[PDB]
């Protein structure tokens, strides 16, 4: 099949500036019929697609003219002059040159704002828990910007865990920033074998990581 | 004018039949082809194939050979989408779209998510998370309530009634089994709690619960 590269995955803009992302196809999109069939849709968050660019340049009815389609063969550029909050989504670029028709991966547009580290909190299985012979360890990776983030568990100091849930939310619609929430989950007696539990936080904002620990007690 | 109207959500068991219907309308329904599109949860797009209105005739990518029939009721319109002897990975929202000439997927339906699962309606536990009392603090103190175990999606968390949103971190429900899992942290100044009570509000509606979790230092 056309593999339809879609760069970047993830494109950090600012409202009232213009934006760029590149689609590019691993052979020409240029149809024997003369025509090109280069397609943009645009998906909001909990909506769904919607046409944006056909053959390469023509925007569909309605569609803002802040959007500009270009490109040719296996090169394509969607362009859009002046980003506003509603062009937040996933783009997807996609074929109807060559069947089977073929989609980009997409490409997802964020708001840029300032690097933030994560304020990390863990929290022991509560009492109650305990209770119903469940041991749920919760940490919280809060507030931190860019979004890309790693956590690790270790048990008595060794790199290691059970059953581990790992939850993260889309962009903060307040201050543009991401959280994660990780949570190791065992047996209240597979709890009671080990003393020492750590969530160790890495994230581009400091070569070391944030551990934040607890002693079963 | 043009629209294509998506039958409502469906949750099904593995290994049963789920029928979805696309209703077109404000043109003509057979001069143009009909797509379907798979969007796994949290994935991308991927075509199924299509059928073609005037001849009925469905074509599926090998992806979805086997199990999937597209058909007609071409007096009313319709399109639809049966998938046969359903599996987990069949969960997803279909959608279907309409051809033009210039592009096969011009106009899109709102889609339809099938759920595949074999779960029973079950009510989330909910636990609280709160730090040691004599836990050193800041001018801020994080809060949450952990909510393990429920089935179906969703449940509904508020802190103090919605009197505390602009603090909340409500993270996604995520499969910890057959059943969801979230949590919910809140942050407030240490000045404000504990000196006045923080409460997380969870509703199930599907299990006709709602619990309330004080939170306490712990």
């Amino acid at each position: 099949d056309v593999v339809m590269t879609q760069t970047p995955l993830t494109l950090s803009v600012t409202i009232g500036q213009p934006a760029s992302i590149s689609c590019k196809s691993s052979q020409s999109l240029l149809d024997s019929d003369g025509k090109t069939y280069l397609n943009w849709l645009l998906q909001r968050p909990g909506q769904s697609p919607k046409r944006l660019i056909y053959l390469v340049s023509k925007l569909d009815s309605g569609v803002p003219d802040r959007f500009t389609g270009s490109g040719s063969g296996t090169d394509f550029t969607l362009k859009i002059s002046r980003v506003e909050a509603e062009d937040l989504g996933v783009y997807y670029c996609w074929q109807g040159t060559h069947f089977p028709l073929t989609f980009g991966a997409g490409t997802k547009l964020e708001l840029k704002r300032a690097d933030a580290a994560p304020t990390v909190s863990i929290f022991p299985p509560s009492s109650e828990q305990l209770t119903s012979g469940g041991a749920s360890v919760v940490c919280f990776l809060n507030n931190f910007y860019p979004k890309d983030i790693n956590v690790k568990w270790k048990i008595d100091g060794s790199e290691r865990q059970n059953g581990v849930l790992n939850s993260w939310t889309d962009q903060d619609s307040k201050d543009s920033t991401y959280s994660m929430s990780s949570t190791l989950t065992l047996t209240k007696d597979e709890y009671e074998r080990h003393n020492s539990y750590t969530c160790e936080a890495t994230h581009k904002t400091s070569t070391s990581p944030i551990v934040k620990s607890f002693n079963r007690n | 004018q043009i629209q294509l109207v998506q039958s409502g959500p469906e949750l099904k068991k593995p290994g049963e039949t789920v029928k979805i219907s696309c209703k077109a309308s404000g043109y003509t329904f057979t001069d143009y082809s009909i797509h379907w599109v798979k969007q796994a949860p949290g994935k991308g797009l991927k075509w199924m194939g299509w059928i073609n209105t005037e001849t009925g005739e469905p074509t599926y990518t090998d992806d979805f050979k086997g199990r999937f029939a597209f058909s007609l009721e071409s007096s009313a319109s319709t399109a639809f989408l049966q998938i046969n002897n359903l599996k987990n990975e069949d969960t997803a929202t279909y959608f279907c779209a309409r051809a033009t000439t210039a592009t096969e997927l011009a106009y899109w339906g709102q889609g339809t998510l099938v759920t595949v699962s074999a779960a029973k309606t079950t009510p989330p536990s909910v636990y609280p998370l709160a730090p040691g009392s004599a836990a050193q603090t800041n001018s801020m103190v994080t809060l949450g309530c952990l909510v393990k175990g429920y089935f179906p999606e969703p449940v509904t968390v508020t802190w103090n009634s919605g009197s505390l949103s602009s603090g909340v971190h409500t993270f996604p429900a995520v499969l910890q089994s057959d059943l969801y899992t979230l949590s919910s942290s809140v942050t407030v100044p240490s000045s404000t709690w504990p000196s006045e009570t923080v409460t997380c509000n969870v509703a199930h509606p599907a299990s006709s619960t709602k619990v309330d979790k004080k939170i306490v230092p712990r």
